[PDB]
């Protein structure tokens, strides 16, 4: 099934790691920072 | 794939599907029947 798909397969992955990329340039992090930055700010 | 232990291609550890024209990689290659021989 791997083997007869292969291009296929490859193409789907190539084209995911693409869609991936612009997901990714259009929080949880984010919020880590913000939350010590205001206790800093507090105290 | 872990331990490393050869033996002949048989008939009894492969199997088949489709034509060898599709695969990228199919080494020509003899595969045993084992009941051919045996048999006659």
């Amino acid at each position: 099934v791997l083997y007869e798909n292969q291009k296929l397969i490859a193409n789907q992955f190539n084209s995911a790691i693409g869609k991936i990329q612009d997901s990714l340039s259009s929080g949880k992090l984010q919020d880590v920072v913000n939350q010590n930055a205001q206790a800093l700010n507090t105290l | 794939r872990n331990f490393y232990e050869p033996q002949i291609i048989t008939t009894d550890n492969t199997f088949v599907s489709g034509n060898c024209d599709v695969v990228i990689g199919i080494v020509n290659n003899t595969v045993y029947d084992p009941l051919q021989p045996e048999l006659d």
